[PDB]
Parts: C-alpha cells; structure tokens; sequence
C-alpha cells in the first residue's frame, strides 16, 4: 500500500523556489524579475521529483500545487522592522492564454484565466490544478518535433505545457525591499501511470531534454 | 512466442497496410553498438504505410515486430530487442536537444552512441521492463514483439512523432572466432490495426 | 545477412521451385518453341 | 569447464536478470543517491 | 516420412529378398557430378535378390528405397534422391545409342555426365515430376522413396530392363570449407513385395 | 532420464543435506584416463553432509548423481559413467595393498592408473553391469545416476568406507581437433534419503 504508485509519486518536492525581489523594479532593472516571476509549470526543474517522474512515459494525474512564500529582508535594507502582510494573486495560465510581464500586467484581472488569493500570513496556498492536456496523459518525453517545422525543439509537446504559474505582488511596491522566497510544491494526486522506464542514472543539464554525461 | 507489450492486444480506436515491412537488415558484428528504429519513423518513408504517413495528418497502428537473427549453431551472441515505448534521446556531454538528423533517421534508423545508457541519460540494464524478447542463438534465433498504441494522445502526427522505438543491442557481442561473419539483423515491422483519418494533402 | 559459422562453408545456396495451385487452367494448346526439327 | 568447439567462439559470456516475486514490499519511501542536483 | 510414388503403396501381381541391400556408399565431394542406380542391375549382382534375378526369366519387385547422408550439422548440400520411371539415358554429342557398360553399370552404379539435362535430353529442372525426397542437410540427413511396379508389361526380365533409376544428384554442391569431407551416401535397396516365376537356368 | 540402480528408488531405514553438493569439475582431456570419486569420501569434507561424517560415527544415505558435460555439438566423446558399488581398488606390479592416499583421495578423487581393468583386476568392458549411462556428446549432454544404499551393513561409519565409487571414464577420448579446449565435468551429488544417528564428537 505504501508501494501504491499513489502513494509513490505524491511527494511534495519542490521544483521551483523562485526568491523574487520585491522592490520598484521599473525605477531601473532590465531582465530581471519586476515583482512577479513567469515559471511554466514543468515538473522537471528539479531533478529528485523529475527521476520519479521518469520512471513512466504517460503519467495522467491531478496536479495539486502547494506555494509556500516567505517574506525575508532585503539584504539593501539590512533592517528586519518586522515582517509586513502581503496578498499574493497567484494566477495559472493554461496553454495558449497570454502570460503577463508586469507587476500591474493588465493580464491580472483573468476573465478566462484562473487565479487564487491568498496572503503571506496564512498557511500555504493548496490548490489541485486539473489534468488540462489534450493528450489522456502527460507525455514527460516527446519522441519527436512540437512544430512541423525542421528548427523545431525535440522533446517538447504542444499539449503538455501545463501553463505558467504567475505569482506577482497585487499590493503596490514597499520602500523597503523585501526578498520573498516563493517555492512550489507538487503533490500529484490521481496517479494514472503508464510503460515504466529505467530510473535516469547519468546526471542531467538540460531540463528540456534527457541528454547524458 | 510473441510477447505482447504489457499482455494486452493491439485493436482498432474505441469510440491495406499489413504487408511485413521488411527492413535492410544490418550488419551484426563484435564493434556494434547496437541500432534503433523508431515508429513510424523506420517506415515513414517505405510503403503503403509509409504513403500514409504523408497522406494523413493523424493516424494510430499497432506494429507486430519481427527480428530475425539466421546464424549458425556454432555463431554467439544475444540482442536486448527492446521496443521502448516513447524513447526521448539525448546526446553525450552537450547540453543541446539533438536535432532531426539524429532522430529522423529514416528507415535505416540510428546507431547506438553510448547503448549502455541507452543514449538517454537512462540505463540499459533496467532497460527490460520493456516490452523486449532475446535473440540468444543458443536457443532463439528469431523473436517478435508485438506493439499496441502507445501515445497520450489517442491518435496523432506520425511525421513529428515517433510513439515506439525498436532497440536491437548486443549485450554480448558476436563470437564466432572470425571476429564477425554474416549475421544480419533482419527487422521485420508490419503495421497492424492501422488506421488513418484526416484526409489531406500528402506532407 | 547471411551468416555463417567460421567453420562451415561460407558459400550458402538456395533452391527455388514452381508449382501451381488447384485452380491453374489451360487452353488454345500450341506447338512450343522448346524444341523444334531442322 | 567452459568447453566450445574448435571453430566456435573461445569467450564465452553469460547474462544475469533479477526481479522480484509477489511477496516484495516497500516502505519509508525516500530520495535516493542515485542522482542528485548541483 | 516415405514419399510412395504417386501416392500408393506397392504390392503383389493381381489376378525372403527383403533385406536392405545396402550398397557401397559413395564419396559426395564439391565436383562430385551425381550417381545413378539402375533398379533391379543395381542389385542383378548383390544378395538372395540377385541369385534371384539370374534364376529367373521374369520377375516383379517394389523397391524401399532409402538414401543416407551422415553429416555434420555444419555440413552444406541438398541431393535430389529422383526416382526415375524408366530412366533411357543419352550421350553428349553422339547420335550412337549408349550401349551396355555405359547402362549396365551393376552394383556400384554410373556416375552422371552431364546431369542437368539428366544425361537423357530432358532437364533435372523438371525432374521433380518423379518419385523425390531431398537431404538437404540444414534439416533432413536421410530420405527415403517407396517404388511400386513400374512397367508396362506387367512382369518381365530383370537382367534386360531397368524400371526404375536412382538417381541422387548434388543440385548443391557440398560444402564445408575443407573443400569436401567425408559425407558418403549410404543407399539401401530392400525389394519389398518382390516375386519370382518361370523356375529356369541361372542366366 | 535417470537410470536409478537395479530399479528401485532409495528409501530411509526400514524398522537438510539434500543440497546438490556440486564438486570442482575436471578438465578432460584426450589425454585423460578417468577420475573416480568415492562416496561419500568426495562429500566427506563438504558442506553439511561432510560435517555430519564427522559429527556421526553411523551413516545411512542415498546419492543423487548428476554428471553434466557441458559441451558444444561439435566436440566428440562418451564417458562411462559408472557408480561402481563397493569398489575395492588395486595397483599395478604391487602386491601391496593401496593405502590411504591411493584411496581416501576427498573431494577432488582420484584419477584413473589403469582404468581399462578400472584399476581393480576386472574389466571396464563389462562393468556397464553397474549403474550407469552414458554422456555421448553426439545426443547426451548431462546424465544422472540414482544410488539406494549399497552396504552389507545397514548403517555404518562414512570416514572409514565408501559404498559407492563413481567413475567417469573416457572410454572414447575427446574431439575436437584442438586436441581438446574447455568440457568440464560438473560432477554433483546430492545425498537424498540422508540419516544420521549416533551422535558423538565430530570425527
């Protein structure tokens, strides 16, 4: 029963643990990260939960996603003053709605999209996205091209982009800076899986692909 | 024997070309790394099915592998055959996705860089959970392997898609004290329980 | 390929043969040009 | 004794397998050193 | 498994001489033509049988027929075992009819001159019309041929008629890399329901 | 098939160590005379048999014989396995009687001096009166022989007797051509029916 691939594959690991600044990032920043932080959800960034999630080809699951964000000081500041409350509007973007890339992105109202509120001052935010792909599983490996174009990226799917988990300060800018730690937990429930592989034994460098060294 | 991929038959979509596409069969010898094909990539380009291919914008087939290894009693040696369902490859020591040229082989298919790894970052060695068979020629001289659909998708593009990948490794290589002599590996795929909607020009 | 052991002959052969099945059918019976007198 | 022929192949080799019978079990699942991230 | 001519058994005339004379088996090299038995004058000379044919002005006898070719497995050849029905042989370039020492060639047989249009102006490309079993040494190392009576008159001389012929030819020339090495061809003739009338001198 | 002695099947006394105790298999050669181990003098100092010889001044048990002759089809030889019972040795030109060492040769056993006269004064030839069969490589790769308990006595002491004496003798010698290469004698015994009583200090 432990042995359930129920019970093997719904581990909260965190695959991404963004620590995004928050501070007036339109006075003078160019590539960084300007209050949000765009991340597709790939559950292969992280490679402990990525070597559990090779070892099947299709994997049909409901995708519960668990955000952990903790406020730290900004080191700028070196002053802790007390830790202040902030909302977090922690948007999904399904495959083929736009993604923002502002803070005040005019994409945060969502009249499609799906979005959660909650604060820094409340316990995680657990939510179960739902299986969306077009495909009947989540093919983590693509044996073949996206496009039906040559320059196409091998091992990328059109469906199984699960979306982008856009996470932004609602509120507006503090002047003092405040670090905060976002990290996204996976606790994939419903395991359909499918065709076992071997477990990965050569260490990786490129999350897209499973090339070896 | 025939050993069915996860004990289940191939069959037609819930709601012609079953001619054994025989391949050039490859040379088997001590150096061999070991050569794949991948489906319908081995018989995209060959055949009524491989008419189809172009002809159709989606399609789905189960394939009834063949490998045939004619040796002598006196000849040694056992080919892994493993059909990988959805092989993703990777390259050595580059951190680039390969591109069309090292997966698109055609129907001659690719050699083996590094097969202990399976050239996937994997290991070969856990690499019979697969639907797989041997070609010991002590005792087998020729094994099959039967392939049902295998795609998340029920039925897709098979020019930008490969859904199985025939694998035909020598774990141990040829002995027969000439170094190698004869041998091939003569791969035999029939497209069973074809079916092709989507009738569009032929890409 | 053929493959042989490297002690058996290396020069393989092989024998092909015709027959017909029960529905073959003859007719308009003709001289052959098999043989002919001179 | 390995014996072959004279004109077999002299190496011989041999393959070992392992899987389980219905009586395995597991417990305690945890990360494993088998890969890890750097 | 027996291929009885045309599909039945041989038995006695409508309204002892059973021993398996075996013969003086031949060498089958890589040049080796093919050998040819006259039935009864492959055995008019040997055995109960060959008293039988001298002591006799007419007789009638089937023939179990029964060619062995011990080999190794890693031996090369198929012979075509032909049975002939009534086998008048020819000479190459003569319009001379061959005469006795070139047809009554007695227990050890006449070799074959040119046998691929069987030395009678026919061809052995056909000649698998006959009474025809095949050793070829991949799977069969011994084939046997049942005779009936075959002759017109229903019971005639032996020592001036050959109904039937072996003939064992080498469509495949042998094979085993040391140009040619033992193989010898072990032909055993038992007359089978064999009968003898007309009590005369020994001819 | 097994060829259990003078067909009866062994049994324990009328009014654990069953593990097949696989022995250090022996090169034959064309040059190799015959080994012979003695039982349970090959077991003695072996496994939990060989410490239950010591630990037991009585014995009782059957013997399981298994002689594997792993070899290719092309390599030549029949050895006369034969469980002699009781097999009172001699030396040639002595009338000295063979000692301990002659005789209590352990697990290894003892190689052949004369074995056309099995070393005993009798004749090989006629001791396929034994138990016994035969590993001709032509059809028989491995052969086993069954043993009841072969002693006058019904129970007696292991260290200081030996009932059955298996000979694996070489009656025709190897071939191959190079001279000889590999052929192992797998010679395992598995004493089946084993009681022991009488416990004293091992000895």
């Amino acid at each position: 029963s432990e042995t359930l691939v129920e019970n093997f594959l719904s581990r909260a690991a965190l695959v991404s643990k963004r620590s995004f600044e928050y501070k007036n990032h339109t006075s003078s920043e160019a590539r960084t990260d300007k209050n949000f932080y765009k991340w597709t959800i790939n559950t292969k960034s992280f490679v402990q939960l990525r070597r559990k999630l090779e070892l099947f080809t299709y994997l049909r699951f409901d995708a519960e996603i668990t955000i952990l964000t903790t406020v730290a000081v900004g080191s700028n500041n070196s002053t802790y003053m007390g830790l202040p409350d902030l909302t977090l509007q922690a948007m999904f973007v399904p495959t083929g709605a736009l993604t923002p890339e502002k803070q005040d992105s005019f994409h945060w109202q969502s009249g499609s999209n799906a979005s959660v509120f909650f604060k820094v001052s409340d316990p995680p935010a657990r939510m179960t996205i739902p299986f969306m792909c077009i495909n009947s599983a989540y093919s983590v490996f693509y044996d073949g091209f996206a496009g039906f174009e040559k320059n196409g990226l091998y091992g990328i799917n059109p469906a199984d982009t699960i979306g982008n988990l856009c996470v932004r300060i609602v509120n507006e800018h503090q002047p003092i800076g405040f670090t905060v730690t976002v990290r996204v937990y996976m606790k994939p429930k419903h395991i359909k899986a499918w065709a076992p592989r071997p477990p990965r034994t050569l260490p990786y460098m490129s999350i897209a692909n499973a090339n070896y060294k | 024997n025939y050993c069915c991929a996860y004990g289940e038959w191939p069959n037609y979509l819930p709601d012609a070309t079953d001619r054994f596409y025989t391949l050039k069969s490859v040379k088997w010898e001590t150096e061999s790394t070991g050569w794949w094909w991948k489906l319908p990539d081995a018989l995209n380009n060959i055949g009524m099915f491989g008419q189809n291919v172009q002809h159709h914008y989606l399609y789905r087939s189960g394939f009834l592998i063949h490998v045939q290894c004619n040796a002598t009693k006196f000849h040694q040696g056992a080919l892994l055959v493993v059909a990988i369902p959805e092989h993703q490859r990777g390259a050595h020591n580059t951190t680039t996705s390969p591109g069309f040229d090292d997966i698109m082989k055609g129907e001659e298919g690719g050699t083996f860089n590094h097969p202990y790894v399976l050239d996937d970052g994997t290991s070969l060695a856990c690499a019979t959970i697969f639907p797989h068979q041997w070609i010991n020629l002590r005792t087998n001289n020729s094994a099959t392997i039967v392939l049902p659909w295998m795609n998340a998708a029920p039925m897709d593009f098979p020019l930008r898609h490969n859904q199985w990948t025939l694998a035909i490794i020598p774990v141990v290589p040829l002995g027969t004290r000439t170094v190698s002599s004869m041998v091939p590996i003569t791969v035999s795929i029939a497209p069973m329980c074809c079916e092709f909607n989507g009738l569009r020009h032929a890409i | 390929n053929l493959i042989v052991p490297s002690e058996s002959s290396n020069t393989c052969s092989l024998i092909g043969f015709v027959a017909a099945k029960d529905d073959f059918s003859l007719r308009l019976m003709r001289d052959s040009p098999d043989i002919g007198q001179l």
